[PDB]
């Protein structure tokens, strides 16, 4: 995982099945300690990106130009952004988005 | 069904 002080930045990477990467939206999800899974943002193969209301421009998504990787760039991180972050496609519910291999993000106060 | 990717720090 990655850890920063409040106000810091972090980039996450999601590598996902090439067949999925080429055809389906990829969603980023997160789950804070003791809280439920929530959808953060999505990106489609044409780089249309959606964001949940709490992102407020701080997190942005892009696709690698050569590999099956999506990037989540996070700026102006705050302690309540501490969570495990996950990526998934073809979810049947938001809960499923946090069922795979996630990465721990920790934001510590200044 | 759902396909999970692998999330890491870039």
């Amino acid at each position: 995982g990655g850890s920063v002080q409040a106000g810091g930045s972090l980039r996450l990477s999601c590598t996902i099945s090439d067949a999925i990467f080429s055809r389906y939206a990829v969603g980023w999800f997160r789950q804070a300690p003791g809280k439920e899974c929530e959808l953060v943002s999505t990106i489609t193969p044409d780089s249309t990106t959606t964001h949940s209301d709490f992102v407020k421009g701080r997190f942005t998504l892009s696709r690698d130009n050569a590999k099956n990787t999506v990037y989540l760039q996070m700026h102006s991180l705050k302690p309540d952004d501490t969570a495990v972050y996950y990526c998934a496609s073809r979810w049947r519910s938001v809960s499923e988005g946090c069922g795979g291999q996630g990465t721990q993000v920790t934001v510590s106060s200044a | 069904g759902v396909v999970h990717g692998v999330a890491t720090v870039a």
